[PDB]
């Protein structure tokens, strides 16, 4: 009855950031103290991962996606940028954990890996935890686009095209965001020292 | 108008990707974001 954190972090495929994946984790016990080694880079904005083993929650959500290394700093409360605004947005009062690690050897390809995309145009910023997977042509001018890309009519998603020779700031990073939900319901996700 | 220079910048981004300059295409992408974020 252990929590399936292994299927989250060590998964073969990761989603694009514009279509970020959400895995609801419930009805299990997890050892959050071992998450300092679950290569990595992690920061919890609430209590420490040690205190997480003492607490229980109704549901734990794991969000995962791939972005550039220089964009990981946007996966934090109070951030703005292309990713925060148009792709994945954390609330200002976020108290979960953000975990990211370089995935160059898995997600880069000679000639370019064009699977991973991000949204470059949007008419308004995302609300926290909003997801937008639409592919409507963005009309940048006053002339209609009639559903086809052209002058001032841009396909809203852009590919990263990851290549192994990119600088580290441009290499792909797999990111996992853990949010801890306490509802007025049985807290079915507990830690080790609970 | 902002529309002409935006189109030209966008075309440089596309051309860079077609010619294999993917990393430089990403940097031009960041310029597009910052430009449209303005007034």
């Amino acid at each position: 009855n252990l929590c399936p954190f292994d299927e989250v972090f060590n998964a073969t495929r990761f989603a694009s950031v514009y279509a970020w994946n959400r895995k609801r984790i419930s009805n299990c016990v997890a050892d959050y103290s071992v998450l300092y080694n679950f290569f990595s880079a992690f920061k919890c904005y609430g209590v420490s991962p040690t205190k997480l083993n003492d607490l229980c929650f109704t549901n734990v959500y794991a969000d995962s996606f791939v972005i550039r290394g220089n964009e990981v700093s946007q996966i934090a409360p109070g951030q703005t940028g292309n990713i925060a605004d148009y792709n994945y947005k954390l609330p200002d009062d976020f108290t979960g954990c953000v975990i990211a690690w370089n995935s160059n050897k898995l997600d880069s390809k000679v000639g370019g890996n064009y699977n991973y995309r991000y949204r470059l145009f949007r008419k308004s910023n995302l609300k926290p935890f909003e997801r937008d997977i639409s592919t409507e042509i963005y009309q940048a001018g006053n002339k209609p686009c009639n559903g086809v890309a052209g002058v001032n009519c841009y396909f809203p998603l852009q590919s990263y095209g990851f290549r192994p020779t990119y600088g580290v700031g441009h290499q792909p990073y797999r990111v996992v965001v853990l949010s801890f939900e306490l509802l007025h319901a049985p807290a079915t996700v507990c830690g080790s020292n609970s | 108008d902002k529309l002409w220079i935006l189109q030209k910048i966008y075309e440089i981004m596309v051309r860079l990707d077609e010619e294999g300059h993917g990393e430089a295409s990403l940097m031009v992408s960041d310029l597009i974001y910052e430009f449209m974020k303005r007034d």
